[PDB]
């Protein structure tokens, strides 16, 4: 039982492991992801672009 | 019969849209110039390539593109009436 459970004991260890460097990988391309809706929102938009009277 | 197609390739020529006249105004940056139009609406435009700022100046009569509203083409005075009360003798 002890050992029993000890080897029980590093399967959601190493589950999370994978889980770690996934979730690394994974937001490390959304990352970029998000970089390139920044590339978006700075684009976004005109050029040319008509100036208005604010109040 | 050759002169008509002259006319015909003069028509040719025509289907390409007149451009708006503009008034530059001022500048901002070298793609952003302060323009407006004769009915108000004031915009910033980038230039065409052959041009240099000193071609333009600011408070300068000159066109922009239909769409893009691009400075293209220019001419520096115009007006209707001078000419025109000239010409009693």
């Amino acid at each position: 039982d002890l050992y029993s459970r000890y080897k029980k004991l590093q399967q959601e260890l190493e589950f999370l492991e994978v889980q770690e460097e996934y979730i690394k990988d994974e937001q490390k391309n959304l990352k970029k992801e998000f970089l390139h809706a920044q590339e978006e929102v700075k684009r976004i938009q005109s050029i040319p672009l008509v100036i208005g009277q604010f109040l | 019969t050759k002169q008509y197609e002259k006319s015909e390739n003069d028509l040719k020529a025509l289907q390409s849209v007149g451009q708006i006249v503009g008034e530059v105004l001022k500048q901002l940056t070298e793609e952003k110039f302060i323009v407006k139009a004769t009915n108000g609406p004031r915009y910033v435009v980038g230039c065409r390539r052959q041009l240099d700022k000193s071609k333009l100046k600011p408070g300068t009569r000159v066109a922009l593109d239909m769409t893009t509203l691009t400075i293209m083409r220019y001419l520096p005075r115009e007006v209707d009436p001078l000419v025109y009360n000239m010409s009693h003798e």
